[PDB]
This record gives structure tokens, sequence and C-alpha cells, in this order.
């Protein structure tokens, strides 16, 4: 109200409204689902178009051979944050000959977003990210919020109508975690999960975007006729 | 007052949303992509008859294989064009090749959100970036001041945009020729323009693999306008 | 470059400047004009290290032309020479000094007098009836000391200048490929095409 | 953050005026009147000190008339402290020019420089403008005797006779009436004092409430002399012209 | 006084075929009269069917290769996984080298691959970035020993057709990969005999449309 | 640009079937003066890596602190700091190699020659060299300074190529290293009798041996040597 | 430094500071530009509220940027000096780096770029100035006349006017100026320029300034008497 | 190197050799010492190869941007000045670059000599490199404005040959260009070994050499 003019101002109840408004931009964004087993980790994203003449906005971005994310909210902010991850993954490789741990990647994102929530002049990031990766401690899935909060999960979903997919994953928890050494079945579970967030529209060939990473599988994105198999 | 980079309660940047309103007041620009080329056309909209209309430059060359049309506060586009031309030629310096249309667009869109309290405000102009490369063929992009860019088969921006976009919805198909696209841009421009369309108050251009980016002469466009009138009177 | 001469007579200033330009052991050009017009009634000849000479001259030219447009007025030869001196004095204590020696020949329209200023690369300015840079003065100043009068005509100034060039051509080891001669008077700057 | 407290000194009104410049001019209108009159053989500068005291040391005091160099002087109307900042800058510019070209600075060039500094404070920096209006009296060998004025907007103009400060509307009308082109310095001195005597808000115009100066070619042969009048000399010229 | 440069010896060799290319180099690493390693890889697969070697001062060579590999990674990120052509890589490497024009990478660099028409390509650089496409190039310590042999046996220089006596040249018939590998192995065996910094091992990287293949051969260890 | 003041001499090392061995004497020389006799130049990092350093001691102590700080930093927000995400020999080396090459590129080098010996997560032996120029190389045997000239020839008789590594036991490898250290004591004027030796094995882990001495020395033949040519008495 | 964003978008998509800068131009004295077949003329209003002015030394309304290009303006006088200076510096900078004088189009594009920069830079306000830039390109006999404004947009004009009551004089020019046949001579071009100002000026005495620019750096300013003769001839024809 | 370039009735001829050296060692038999900046602009190269390639390739970037901004090709005079200005920034830093900027623009054919000192000279004939003295000998005694395209091309070719023969650091092959108002025209790569013997027989020159 009077305390939402900038990010440097707490409300009387200890709330940061600019951060909450940035969180609102994520809810307006298209749905994206993340889930993992012990061997693989999968991203599934519903892409959004402007109209029938327009292309479908890309949702998934590769950060390294072993790491990448899906976005929901302001796409340019995801480009900045993913670029930062690309640099950090790369700094780890060039200096330490070491693949960046997914947990450490989350810590770096948290700290980057935080600086924008405590200083005058700037603004919070207006995007949520789902980071997947395979490192020395196996498969991982992270959820990033622009408040700074990063959370490691078995599965999750962000964007509009994401609650439906999140409930499905909460039921299926015991099943999809056990899908080891079977990429296609893990993707099926992700496609079935994101389907719980659909209304009116259904999953078409240029609508669906899928990404996977695993034990002997580099981070690869599947679009177009490559995902027709899963429709 | 209030921050320039402030979020609204709905999760939108006030200034970006306000710049979009400025773009709605601008003159109409249309782009249509085909397998034979991409056509770019604009409404000039001279404020007075004494204004020499040929000096109105709302279609611009970025590289031999990339063209650009603008709508909104057109003065803001000059620095964007300068950056685009520099990026395009710099990539040719570093890699001895043409730059991808998407990559060029992405370079332009990176400037968009570099504002705060860097420039003091977002750009008040939208761009239609059309071009060709060997990887993805003929392409048309719509670059906004939000930093977002969508690829389009056909797109209209400016004051008559939603009316033109609805018309482009029905008319566009994947087997359009270049000649058919040219007439289609002229047709829709004539529909949304206040004044009567002619070769002096409307301009055409295209990008083909063979000849590259070309702005059309007033004599060449005049014939296409005459060809349009006759085919509309044919039924 | 090599030789630049100057002489102030009754009603004009005459500047003579060699035409040669040498790279390595080869004379690349024998028609080079080592001069720039700073204003309609002010001419500057130059000589020094390769590249620096033209860059400095053009930089001075630009500054005087900027002054002329801003004030709609031509600076006096004295004012221009003082501006040039300060730039060279500023330059000598720079990281990389501009190694350029100049003569400034100008006709002051206010006083109705010709004026010749000699300035070396250190910023050493002197007003003279006749001047030179480098070794040129070693050969020519004895002739000028003998023959020079202040009431000389332009034609007598050119004849005394021809004698100076002949002496240079006789006793200098280097071939400087003759000189381009220019005259600065009340009517402006003109080149003597036959010398 | 800090934005909350920013007055925004460098913005246009809806009518296309600069708020702070307009308000600075309002300040200046309450300052003691200064008058400049240009004649064929010299320039007069006359100015009124503001409500003085008997205990003010006048002979060592200077609030109105300042020397920029040997050829150029100024009369001040507004904040004296602001004026001294600008005066010292102008004094430096004149010396920079003299060092560079070995010639005294032309009057207009000095005036343009000071006016450009004032302009900058209205377009950028977010600072308040200088609440000062100058009358420049000077001489050079291009245009001869010259009068100029500058104000907080940074706009300057040339004049034959001009006033700044209080009651300029009334003062300008009186000058416009009695001024003639073939006028001489001794006549201009009289006009300046007579104008002040009629426009002044004080009961009577006396020597202790005035600062006076002339720029004359009345120096031995082709050269220019600046004369800042002393208290006794202002008293004598007041008797001579028949005001006291 | 500190000398930032050193000399790690070695020699490299690139040959372009009709539809293939080879880049070879010995595996010996040295300082002065001592051997650091008998097997220290010097030729690298940089991705996108490109192989590269920067020979001279190893520290500078490793830095350059590391940076170029990094340039390839970022080319993919920035330009939608587009394949970096051999001509585009060459120009990129020019700028890497000239960026240190006043404190040079002390290496002679060579890259090999296939051009956009599928033909074999070799590019050769100097330490400050000057480059060009070539058919044949030896670089490093024994470069002066090997290059004339290649002028003779690859481009048939000073070779004429018998009977004509110097009137008709030997025609420039193309070489197979089997024939090229022979000339490479004989080039290094010869260089190993007469150059003290050459020896221990030979590693060859062959580039075809099918990918990058490696072949290793022993050399004299004295 | 500097000059080295207090210096340590050779560091020597080799691979064997199940791991790596590294050794270096305990001397800190001040030119020809044998100034400091209790200097440790092998520095363990965790339980899988030993960094051996020769050259300028002040720069060695600086590097020692960088490694100590590296271990601290790795543990931050790292629940697997003593397991999967522990520091590997390859990580430690690449870090040092990056630092060395950066410092030489600023014309202000760490005046050292460094050998990183260790065993990786997968059991693989790690042995790589780096120095003040940023030059790096790997070999079945590695040695710095005088060790390169005198130790390597002896160690290469045991492991001449890669295929000799599985055939070499820890007893044979340690024996060769200890003999090499004796030879260096005979012939290097900036060496000491006292040295340290470290073994990193994939089965038995890190064994760090301090206060070792060169023994079984041959000097008796000196008594017979008289004069420099013609002298008999 | 002072970084405050003064020029910003409003909800309806307007930048008020740029629009209020146009209001400052509306207040300024009228300036007019007319290009003939072989010349361009720049007319300027002088408000007669200021008498006792020294016209010798008072800043003239038309300013030479180079020997072949001129610039007149309407709006804040102090602001115009900053643009003029920058323009003059760029003109010499172009001659120095490219060895050709600026084209009129290039100079316009630069001045317009400066104005634009001051609409999206922090801590600065827009120039309250619109300019008319006229001249002839080097070795070209085609007349050039351009207009700029605070927003930074520019365009070429057959004839144009700016400043107070510019709406009226533009109305006059739109009906009087024929494109198919422009003022063939200097006289016809000046006459049309004076006529256009006489719709607005008041008295035709010292209130009208005229500057004629011809090809090959031939620029001259008309005197009071020369202009007064045009004023006399126009009204004598009007009495009919 | 040896390079040359001269103006004549029918445009400008540009001729260069193709050798590259590293001490006494001939490091390259066939390097391209001419750059095709645009269809109407050429640049010759002499000095440090890297410097020549980097700065003239950068000149082409800057000349292309000129066309995009102005919608017109850059003049030879302006192009030469941009290059000479690049040299003045790295003034004294140790660059080594000697070049001729050849082309055709609105003033007709143009030719400018530019070197690392920031020197910029206009003229009808130039020759740079270790063998420029040999080339100048032939050029000066045979040059005319009234040369035919065929005779001019041969003069440039023969002049390089003269230098390739005597200068130890010049040779390999000759690259010819002819600049017209429709653009430059490449006139091939000519091996000096073969050209020498051919010229010897047909011309009767090089009598002292045995063949
Ligand atoms: C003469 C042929 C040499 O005297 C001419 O000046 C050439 C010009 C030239 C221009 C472009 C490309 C190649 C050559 N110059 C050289 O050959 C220079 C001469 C030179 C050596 N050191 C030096 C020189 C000049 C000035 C200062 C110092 N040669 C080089 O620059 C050397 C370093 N070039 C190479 O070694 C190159 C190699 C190897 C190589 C090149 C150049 C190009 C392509 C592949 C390989
Ligand atoms: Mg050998």
């Amino acid at each position: 109200n009077n305390y939402d003019g900038d990010t440097v101002t707490f409300s009387p109840t200890g709330r940061l409204f600019q951060v909450e408004y940035a969180l609102e931009a994520i809810k307006q964004g298209s749905v994206t689902v993340g889930l993992r087993s012990n061997t693989h980790a999968v991203l599934v994203a519903l892409k959004r178009n402007a109209d029938e003449l327009s292309s479908y906005q890309k949702k998934i971005i590769k950060c390294d051979e072993h790491m990448g994310l899906s976005l929901a909210g302001l796409a340019p902010d995801a480009r900045v944050l993913s670029n930062y991850l690309r640099q950090q993954c790369n700094y780890s490789s060039l200096v330490f000959n070491r693949k960046l741990a997914v947990e450490r990647a989350g810590h770096l994102l948290c700290d980057k977003a935080q600086k924008n929530t405590q200083s005058y002049g700037g603004r919070p990031y207006g995007v949520g990210l789902l980071i997947i990766g395979y490192d020395k401690s196996g498969a991982h899935l992270l959820e990033f919020q622009p408040s700074g909060n990063v959370t490691e999960l078995y599965g999750t979903a962000i964007g509009a109508r994401s609650q439906g997919a999140k409930t499905y994953l909460e039921r299926t928890l015991d099943t999809f975690i056990k899908i080891d050494g079977n990429p296609d079945e893990l993707i099926k579970a992700g496609v079935e999960a994101i389907s719980q967030s659909l209304r009116d529209e259904s999953l078409t060939v240029d609508n669906l975007s899928i990404a996977i990473v695993g034990k002997d599988t580099p981070f690869t994105i599947y679009d177009g006729e490559a995902v027709a198999k899963y429709i | 007052d209030r921050g320039v980079s402030t979020f609204s309660p709905e999760g939108r940047l006030f200034q970006v949303e306000y710049s979009l309103e400025a773009i709605k007041l601008g003159s109409t620009a249309i782009g249509i992509a085909t397998k034979e080329g991409v056509v770019l056309g604009v409404e000039k909209r001279a404020t007075s008859p004494l204004l020499e209309s040929d000096s109105i430059e709302k279609i611009v060359e970025i590289d031999r294989h990339i063209g650009c049309a603008m709508s909104g506060l057109t003065a803001d586009a000059r620095s964007m064009i300068e950056h685009a031309r520099t990026a395009a030629v710099t990539h040719n310096l570093y890699y001895d090749e043409d730059i991808n249309v998407e990559s060029l667009t992405q370079s332009v869109c990176d400037l968009a959100l570099r504002f705060g309290e860097l420039m003091s405000r977002p750009f008040g102009v939208a761009l239609l970036i059309a071009g060709h490369d060997a990887d993805d063929g003929y392409q048309l992009f719509h670059a906004e001041p939000s930093g977002t860019f969508y690829r389009y088969n056909a797109k209209a921006i400016g004051s008559g945009s939603e009316g033109a976009q609805a018309e482009l919805l029905n008319e566009w198909h994947s087997s359009l020729t270049l000649k058919e696209a040219e007439l289609l841009v002229l047709k829709i421009l004539k529909q949304v323009m206040e004044e009567k369309l002619d070769e002096n108050n409307a301009q055409l251009s295209c990008i083909t693999k063979q000849d590259g980016f070309k702005i059309y002469d007033n004599e060449k466009t005049a014939e296409l306008i005459k060809e349009l009138k006759e085919k509309e009177a044919a039924e | 470059m090599d030789i630049i001469l100057g002489i102030r007579v009754q009603d004009s200033v005459i500047l003579a400047s060699s035409k040669a330009v040498t790279r390595g052991i080869s004379v690349l050009k024998d028609s080079d004009d080592k001069t720039r017009q700073l204003s309609p009634h002010t001419l500057m000849s130059f000589a020094g290290e390769a590249g620096d000479t033209v860059q400095f001259a053009e930089y001075i030219q630009a500054n005087i032309q900027l002054y002329s447009i801003r004030e709609d007025y031509e600076l006096s030869p004295q004012a221009v020479s003082s501006f040039v001196r300060q730039e060279l004095a500023k330059s000598i204590r720079s990281r990389r000094p501009y190694q350029v020696n100049v003569l400034i020949g100008g006709y002051d329209k206010k006083k109705n007098k010709p004026e010749l200023y000699q300035i070396d690369y250190l910023g050493t300015k002197v007003e003279l009836p006749y001047g030179a840079h480098g070794y040129s003065g070693f050969y020519t100043f004895s002739l000028l000391d003998h023959h020079y009068r202040p009431d000389m005509t332009t034609e007598e100034g050119l004849d005394l200048l021809k004698l100076c060039v002949q002496e240079l051509e006789k006793r200098m080891p280097m071939d400087f490929k003759g000189v381009i001669v220019k005259i600065v008077d009340k009517d402006g700057i003109r080149q003597v095409d036959d010398f | 953050g800090s934005r909350r407290y920013d007055s925004r000194t460098t913005i246009f009104s809806p009518e296309g005026r600069l708020y702070q410049v307009e308000y600075a001019l309002e300040s200046i209108s309450h300052a003691g009147t200064a008058i400049g009159i240009m004649a064929s053989d010299g320039i007069v500068l006359a100015a009124e000190r503001k409500v003085t005291s008997t205990l003010l040391e006048q002979d060592t005091s200077t609030e109105k008339l300042y020397k920029l160099n040997d050829k150029i002087a100024v009369a001040v109307a507004g904040l004296t402290a602001d004026a001294e900042i600008l005066i010292n800058t102008a004094r430096i510019h004149a010396q920079n020019y003299l060092k560079t070209y070995n010639e005294d600075i032309p009057v207009e060039i000095l005036v343009r420089r000071l006016s450009d500094i004032k302009q900058g404070y209205t377009q950028h920096g977010g600072l308040r403008p200088f609440g000062v209006s100058f009358i420049y009296a000077g001489y050079d060998d291009r245009y001869g005797y010259q009068l100029y004025t500058s104000n907080p907007s940074g706009n300057y103009t040339g004049w034959k006779a001009i006033s700044v400060g209080a009651n300029t509307s009334a003062a300008q009308t009186l000058l416009q009436m009695d001024y003639k082109d073939d006028m001489k310095v001794d006549d201009a001195i009289e006009l300046a004092l007579k104008t002040l005597s009629k426009t002044t808000d004080s009961s009577a115009l006396t020597y202790d409430r005035l600062e006076f100066a002339t720029i004359r070619k009345g120096a031995n042969d082709g050269e220019v002399y600046q004369k800042i009048f002393k208290p006794q000399e202002i008293k004598d010229i007041l008797v001579k012209t028949g005001i006291t | 006084q500190f000398n930032p440069y050193g000399d790690n010896g070695g020699t490299i060799l690139g040959i372009a075929g009709e539809d293939f290319a080879v880049l070879a180099g010995d595996t010996r690493n040295i300082t002065d009269y001592s051997i650091n390693s008998r097997y220290e890889p010097k030729v690298f697969d940089c991705g996108d069917n490109i192989v590269m070697s920067a020979n001279g001062f190893a520290a500078d060579g490793d830095a350059l290769v590391k940076r170029f590999k990094n340039s390839v990674k970022w080319y993919h990120f920035d330009h939608n996984d587009k394949k970096l052509s051999i001509n585009s890589a060459a120009r990129n490497i020019q700028h890497l080298l000239y960026g240190k024009r006043f404190f040079p990478y002390y290496v002679h660099t060579i890259i090999a691959g296939l051009d956009e028409d599928g033909k074999g390509a070799v590019y050769s650089f100097d330490p400050v970035g000057s480059y060009e496409r070539e058919q044949c190039r030896a670089g490093g310590a024994a470069a002066s020993l090997i290059m004339p042999f290649l002028d003779n046996q690859v481009n048939f220089k000073n070779q004429y057709e018998p009977g004509t006596n110097g009137k008709v040249k030997k025609p420039l018939k193309y070489l197979s990969v089997e024939e090229v590998i022979k000339l490479v192995r004989d080039s290094f065996t010869s260089a190993t005999e007469r150059h003290i910094q050459v020896g221990d091992g030979l590693e060859i990287l062959i580039v075809t449309k099918d990918g990058v293949r490696k072949e290793f051969y022993e050399l004299k260890r004295d | 640009t500097q000059q080295p003041i207090v210096t340590g001499t050779s560091v020597i090392s080799m691979k064997y079937d199940n791991g790596v061995i590294i050794a270096a004497d305990n001397l800190g020389s001040y030119g020809s003066l044998l100034r400091f006799n209790g200097v440790e130049r092998l520095i363990p990092v965790g339980d899988n890596t030993v960094v051996g350093i020769s050259g300028d001691i002040s720069d060695m102590q600086h590097i020692e602190r960088l490694l100590k700080d590296l271990v601290t930093e790795n543990a931050y927000d790292n629940p697997l700091a003593d397991a999967e995400e522990a520091l590997e020999p390859s990580y430690i080396f690449e870090y040092l190699a990056t630092v060395m090459y950066q410092r030489r590129s600023k014309m202000n080098p760490l005046w050292n020659a460094i050998i990183v010996a260790g065993v990786q997560s997968n059991g693989d032996q790690f042995l790589r060299y780096v120095n003040l120029l940023g030059v790096t190389y790997s070999s079945p045997t590695l040695a710095t300074g005088f060790g390169a000239h005198m130790a390597n020839p002896l160690l290469r008789k045991v492991v001449d190529r890669e295929s000799d590594i599985p055939k070499t036991t820890v007893q044979v490898a340690e024996e060769a290293i200890v003999n090499a250290m004796r030879v260096l004591y005979y012939r290097d004027a900036r060496s000491s009798r006292n040295f340290s030796l470290a073994i990193i094995d994939k089965n038995t882990g890190l064994t760090f041996k301090k206060n070792l001495q060169v023994e079984n020395m041959k000097w008796d033949f000196a008594k017979d040597i008289k004069g420099y040519g013609t002298q008999k008495i | 430094g002072y970084d405050r964003a003064l020029s910003i978008f409003s909800p309806d998509g307007h930048i008020f500071q740029v629009e209020y800068a146009l209001e400052a131009v509306k207040r300024g004295t009228c300036a007019v530009g007319v290009k003939g077949k072989n010349c361009v003329v720049l007319g300027c209003e002088r408000r007669s509220t200021l008498k006792l002015q020294d016209t010798r030394i008072t800043p003239s309304k038309v300013s030479k940027i180079d020997s072949h290009v001129v610039l007149s303006f309407s709006g804040l006088n102090a602001d115009s000096r900053i643009l003029i200076e920058k323009a003059r510096v760029e003109a010499q900078s172009h001659r120095l780096t490219l060895e050709d004088p600026v084209t009129v189009e290039y100079l316009t594009r630069y001045v317009a770029g400066v104005q634009q920069r001051y609409t999206q830079s922090g801590g600065v306000r827009p120039f309250g100035v619109s300019t008319l830039i006229a001249g002839f390109d080097p070795r070209d006999d085609e007349p050039k006349l351009y207009q700029t404004e605070p927003s930074g947009i520019y365009s070429s004009w057959s004839a144009q006017t700016i400043g107070r009551n510019s709406k009226t004089v533009r109305e006059f020019l739109e009906k009087n100026y024929d494109r198919k046949e422009p003022p063939a001579t200097v006289e016809e071009c000046v006459k049309l320029t004076v006529r256009s100002l006489l719709e607005v000026v008041q008295t035709g005495a010292k209130n009208i300034e005229i500057t004629v620019v011809k090809p090959d750096s031939d620029i001259v300013a008309l005197s009071s008497e020369e202009i007064n003769q045009y004023v006399t001839q126009i009204e004598q024809e009007k009495q009919e | 190197t040896t390079t040359l370039a001269f103006k004549f009735q029918h445009g400008v001829i540009a001729a260069v050799d193709s050798r590259a050296s590293a001490g006494s060692y001939i490091s390259a038999l066939r390097v391209n010492k001419v750059i095709e900046i645009n269809p109407y602009l050429l640049g010759t190269m002499s000095g440090c190869a890297a410097d020549c390639q980097y700065w003239e390739t950068l000149l082409a970037k800057e000349c292309r941007l000129y066309y995009l901004r102005n919608g017109e090709r850059i003049s030879v005079s302006a192009a030469s000045k941009l290059l000479s200005n690049m040299m003045c920034q790295y003034r004294g830093m140790g660059l080594s670059m000697g070049s001729m900027i050849c082309g055709w623009d609105k003033k007709g054919p143009g030719l400018y000599y530019v070197d690392e000192h920031g020197t910029r000279l206009s003229g009808n004939m130039f020759s740079t490199g270790s063998g420029n003295t040999y080339a100048y000998g032939v050029l000066d005694s045979n040059y005319k404005w009234d040369l035919s395209v065929e005779d001019a091309l041969y003069l440039g070719k023969r002049s390089i040959l003269a230098a390739a023969h005597r200068d130890a650091y010049s040779g390999g092959s000759v690259n010819l260009y002819h600049v017209t108002e429709d653009g430059w025209i490449y006139h091939g790569n000519h091996d000096v070994g073969e050209l020498f013997w051919k010229v010897k027989e047909e011309e009767g020159s090089f009598n002292n050499v045995i063949g």
C-alpha cells in the first residue's frame, strides 16, 4: 500500500511487497513441471504462444552438459540468471576442473537474487526457475524463487495452475522415484503430471517442451516432432 | 515519486507496460514471412503536406540479410539500429560469417531492460526484424521494450495492429508467394490507414536470399498498388 | 620531414617547404605539400617526425577553424601562434610528445602587417623577419643576414629565397626535391606554381 | 530511498517554463537595482546597496560592483555569495584566454562562458540555479564598448541601456525615454543616477547607499580605464548632478 | 630477471586431403636438455569436428586451446547449437592471439577439419594471429626439417615427368589417408633422428565426415 | 618480478600399482648457507592428496595457506564435504595451475615448482607437475630441480612407461625413491640428509613419514684417494 | 552523480517532460525555413518587447555550423547554444576524420541524436528547442532543409515553420508553396519567407531577420533596409 | 615483401608478391597480401603479417558500417584516413604495417599509401616492402598514364618479378588486381619460377642468368 513503492521497505507486518509482486509474475507464467528418479532428472514445460501466427516461447535453457533449467515469469530475467549459471558452471570447470554441484548452483542463485531485495534502485527478479542436474551425488531437482528461496525436491511445478501437477506428483512420489534406468517412463510420468494443469488446451507437437539429464545422458532438450512420441 | 524499475501488484513493470501504450500510438508496420522471402511494409504518416515523405525512414537495413521496420517513438530506434548494425558487422569480424537472425534479435533485446536509476527509461518503440540465414531460413521477429521477442509467420504493430492481426490470421498460409505477400501487406495497410494509401504515404520492402534486403522504389510500389486495385475489382 | 624556410617582407610572408618524403632508403614522393591553411590569412608549414607532423597540423587547423565558426572572426597571427606554442609546450611533457617544428606565416588585417613566427617542438616561439628549422638555417642565414631588408617587395623576397634554395642544393648532402612556395598577404594565400 | 526528498530542480512546468529559474528571477526582483548605460565614449555602472546601516564600513565594502579584469566589470543583482562563485570563475576564464592567445578576452566570449555555466544548472545536476543576474560592462577592439546581461536561465542579451533587480519595469521605461544614441558618459552618469533616484524604494538617494563605476577611454591616449568610485567621489557626483 | 617464456619443444604436422584431414604431433615435452614427459598430449579434439594444436611454450599453448574450447562452448549457447565451421574457428583464433599482440602467446598454432563443402582443411597461424588456409604445414622445433619434404612429396615440387626433361611437371594427384599417414610417420621418424627435442611418441588425429579418430605410434626415446 | 631468497631443493615422485609416492628433504637454504633444518615441504590436503613444493619458501608458505583456505571453503554449505564432494587431487592441481599461470602473466610469479600427488575417487593415480611459468605435465615419474636430472633416470628404470605401473609394488617404488634421495644427498650441494616421504594408496590411504634419514652411505673408498694426479702420500 | 530519471512514461504512454519541452518551443519566437530551386532562406522573428537592444552584439537567431550549413531555432535560447556548440564540434570532427564536410542530413541526424539522448539519460532534462537546419551538401546544388524537435525525431521539409503562431504561418505556406514549381529565384524565395512572417510578426521593421544560403558556401544575412523593401512591396500589392 | 600499385587511364593496377619469412627461413610460399575490402576497394600488405591482417580486416568492418549508415560506399580518401587514425592510436607501440589503399570512387581512381607512423600519402604510384627499390626501377622507366590494361597489368607483373629475383625476401608468386569503376578484377596467381623463364625467353631480359 504505502510500503510497496520499492524493495528497500518492509511493511508493518514484516512483508516485502515488491518481492511478493515479483512472485505474482511467476503465477501468471505458463506451467512447467520438474521431477527426478535416482538415475535421471526430467523437465517438462508447457510453452505459450502470442497467437496462431507466433512461435511458442521457449521455456528450457541449458547451463552445462550436466545442468539446466526451465523458466516461468519474465523470460529476460531467466536469460540473465541462466547466463550467470553458465558462467559459474564454467568457472568451476576452468579453474577447478570440477563440475559444479547442483546444490552449490542453487546457493549461488539464492545469493544473487537476495542482493536485489535489500538495495535501493534495483528490483527483484520476476521469474521462477526449476533446475535439474546430475552431479557426483546423483540426480537433483531445485526450485528457485526470486525471493532468494531455493529448495531441493523430488518433484515440483511452477506457473499458472501448477497446483494440479504438484498434487499428482505428491501422490505418485513413491512410483516415479523408483523409475531407474528408464528415461521414457520418467518422461511419461512428467507429461502425465503436467497434464493435470491443463484446461481447454491440450499437449500438441509445437506446444510441448521436454528436457532430460542422467547418469550417461547429457542435458538435452526435446522439441517439435521429437516429443510426438510422448503425446 | 516511485522507482523506474517498480513492479505493479499484478507482477508487471509499470514503465514497460506504459511504453507499450506509446507503441500503440505509433504508425502501422506489418511483416509477412514466406518461403520465397519476408515482406516488410509501413505507414509513413506525414504530419503535413510540406514534409518531404521520402525522408521518413521507418524501414531500415541492418545487414545485407537482415532488415527492420519500426513503430512508436521512432527516435528511440536509432540507437537500437546502431547497436544492431554494430553487432551484425562485429560478428562478421569475429567469425567470418553472417549472423543468425535470432542472435541479432537477441542482441537488440538485451538492451531493452538495461534501464534504472544505463539509460533512464525503456525504449518507446517496437521493431519488426526480418531476415534470412542458412540454418532456419526466412524469419520474422517482433522485438518489444520488455526484452521479449516472438517469431511470427506474420505480424502487425502500431495503431491498427489488432485489426490487421485479425486480418493476417485469416489470410496467411504456408504456401504464400512473395508477390501474394506484397499485395497482402498493401491490402491490410490500406484497410487500417486513416489517409488513402499511395506510393508516397506507404513504403514496401523485402528480404530474399539472392538479392538480400531491398527497400522498394515508389514507382515499383505504385504498380503493386494498381495491381491490387484491379484484383479487388475483379470480384 | 627536412627543410622549411620563411621570410617576412614589406607586405607579405613567404614560406618555402621541401617536397620529398622518404621511407627507408626510397623517396616515396617528390610533390608533398608540408603545409596547412589555418585561416584565410594564416598559413602553417611544418617539419619533424613521420606522421606526427600532419596529425598535429590538422589538429591545429581543426581548432582554429572551430574558433572561426564560433566567433565569426579570424584570430590574429599572434593569437594563433600563441595557441600553437601552448599546445607544443603542453605536448613536450606528455607521455609521447609530438615531434613537430612549425613556421606560422600570417597577415594581420587589423595592423596591416605581415608576421612570421618560428616555433620548435619544445614550444619555443620567436617572431622573426626570416626563419628556418633544423639544419636549414646553417646554410641560409648568412645570405639572409646579408641581403634582407624590411622594405623588400614580394618579388625581391622570392629572388632572395631562390638564392637560399640554390645554396641548400649546393651544400646539403640530402636531395629534398625542390620546394613548394606560398605567399601570405592581405588578399590571402596563394601558391607560386613555377619555382 | 532518497528519491522521496528530491525537489527536481531541473524540470519543465506543464506550460514549458523552468520552475526554479522563474523563482530565482522572483528572488532577484527584490534585490537592489543595478543600472548600466552605454555611451559613445564610455560605459556607466550604477547600483543601489540594500537598506544599509550607519555602522557599515562603506569604503572597504563591495556588494554590487566587481572587477573581472582591466577591461571588463560587472554589476550584481541577487545573492552576493552566488555571484562571487561565478565572478571567480569568470576571472579565471579571462586569464586562461590571455595565457592561451596572449590577448585580452573579448567581452562576449566571457559572457557566453558564464551564461553557459548558469544554463548547465537548469538542465542537469539536480542542483538549484544561481540566484544572480549580471550586467556586464566591458571593452574590446572588435565591438568597442559593450553592455550585456545574464540571468539564472543562462540567457544573455546585449543592450544600450539596461536595469536589473528591483523596479526594472519602471527603470527601463525611464531609460527608454531619456536615452539617445549620441549620448556621452557625463550625460549617462546623470541619467543613471536620476533613474535610481526616482525608482528607489528609499526616502532619498545618498552617497552611502550607492556603488558607482565608469569604463572610459578617458585614459591617456588609446587605452581604457576602470574607475570604481570612492564614497567621497559618489558624494561629489551627487552634488554635481543636483540630487543632494 | 624473470623470463615469462619457455620452450617445451615438440613438433606438429597438418595435412589436408580431398575429404579428410590429419593433425599429428609428437608426445615429448622438454625443458633445455631434460625430458619432462614421454607422453604429454599436444593435439586436441576441440569439438565440432575440429582438431587443434598450439606448439612452442606449453603453458601458452594449453591456455589458448582451453580458451578456444571455451569459445566453441559459448558459440553453441549464443547461436542455437550451430556448428562452428573451420573458417569461423580460424578467424576466432586470430582474435584470441592478437588480443595478446603486446604480450604474445608463444606458440605456433595449427587447426584441421573439414570445410563446409566437406573437403579437407588445414589452417596455420603465427604467434600474433596472422593466419591462412593451407594444404600442408609443419610447425615447431623440426618445422624447417619437415616442410621441404612435404613440398616435395605432397605438392610434387621440383618433380617433373621423365623423358620431357623439365618441360612437364608431375601432375598433382590427390593423396589417400593411407598415403598421408605414411608421409606423416616418415616425417616424424626423420625428425626424431636429426632433432633432439623430437621423439618418444607420435599421436595422429584424423578428421572425416564420420568423426575424429586417433592413431598412436612409438618413436625413438633417445 | 623477484628473486628467490629462502629456497627448498628437489621434490621427487612416482606412480606404482595401487598409488603414488612423493618425497622432499627438510632444508631451507639461504643461498649457499644451509639456514633452516626443520622445514616441511610436503603438504597434505585431506587424506587423498599431497602437494610437494620446491623453490621459494615464502611463496610455499603462501601456497600452504591457500590450500588450507581451499579446504575450509569447500566445506561451506557442503554436507558431502567428507565424501562425494571432497577435494580431489585434480581439483587441487588445476586450482594451483590456474594461480601459477595467472601470476606469471602479471609478471609477478610464485617462484616455485610443484608436484601434486594423490589418488582420485575412482582409484586412479594422480601425478602432475606445475611451476612458476604455469607449465604443466604428467609422467609416471616426476621430479623438480636436481631431481629431474638425477632422480628421474633412476626412477624411470623401474617405471619406464605406463605399462610398467601395474607391475611395480609399493615396496619396490619406495625403495627406488629412498635410493634416489641418497644419490641427491651425495651430489646436490643444497640438499640435506633429513627428509619426509608420503605414500597415497587407494587401499591403505595416506601414510606420511617424517624424520627420515639417508642411510647405508658409501664413503670408505675416500681413504684411498690421494692428491689430484701425481701425489702418492 | 545525479542519476534521477526525469523523462519517464506515464500511464497513457506519454513522456511529459518531452511534451513540456515542446511547450517551451511553442513559447519561442517564430522561425521559418523555405527552400527554392537553387537556394534556402531562413526567416526569424524578433520580439519588439525588447528595445534599447544593441543589435550589433546581441546573439543572432541564425547560426553557422560550418561554412555550408546553418542552424536556426525556436525555444530556450540558452539550450540552443549547447546544441550549436556540439554541432560545430562534430562538424570539425567529421572534416578531421573523414576529410569531407558533413552533409546537411548527417549534421541533422547528429543534433537529433543529442536531443534524443537527453530524453532517456539520467539526471538531465530534454532540450526545450526545435531546430531548422539548412544548407547544401559539398559539390551538390540540391537545397536541403531539415527540422528537429526535443523528442529527437527529424525529417526533411520543402518548407517549414516552428515557434509561436507557427500553426498560422504553416497554414499560409501550405496554400502558397507549390512543390511542382518552387521559388525559382532568390527574390521569390525571400519574398515568400517575408510574406509568411508578416502573417504573425506585427511590424515589419526590425522584427524580421532573413538569412539566404546559396550553394558552395555562399551565406549572407540581409540588412534592415533590404528587408524593409520587401515589406514595402508586399503591402503595396496587398492594397488591391 | 614487395608490393606495388599505380594509377593509370583505366583505373589502378595492384601487384604483390607472395613470400613470408622468419629470418632466413621462408615460412610461406603463397600468402595473400591483398585484401578485398569491398567490390571497389583493395588493400596491399607489407610488414608484420598479423598487423596487416588484423587492422585491414578491421578497416573492412568499419568501411561496411559506413555504407550501412550513409547508404553509400566510402571514399578511398576516407577509408585511408580511418586506417591512418587506427595507426595513430597505437603510435609508438611497435606495430609494423605498410599498405596501399586502392579503389575507385566519385573522384575517379584513388590510391593512398599508409604506414604504421600514421603517414597518409596520395599519389599515382607506390611500392612497399623489402624489394620496393627493384620494382620502382622498372616502374619509373616504363610507366605512362596512357598504358593499356594489358600493358599495365604486365608492368606490375614484371616489376614484382624484378624484385622477386633480386630480393631474397621477395618471391613465390605474383597476384594481380585491376580496379575499374565496376569493381576490382583479379588477374590470377603467377608462379615466379615459371614466370621468370617465360619472361626471360619472350623478353630477352635476364641475359646474365643461364637457362
Ligand atoms: C615480405 C614477404 C617479408 O619481408 C613481406 O613484408 C611480408 C608481408 C606479409 C603480409 C601478409 C602476410 C604475409 C606476409 N612480411 C612477412 O613475411 C613478415 C616479415 C617479418 C618477419 N618478422 C618481422 C617481419 C616484419 C616486420 C617485423 C618483423 N613475416 C612475418 O610477419 C612472420 C612472423 N610471419 C609468419 O611467420 C607467418 C607465418 C608462419 C604464417 C603466416 C605468416 C601467414 C600464414 C601462415 C603462416
Ligand atoms: Mg630425437
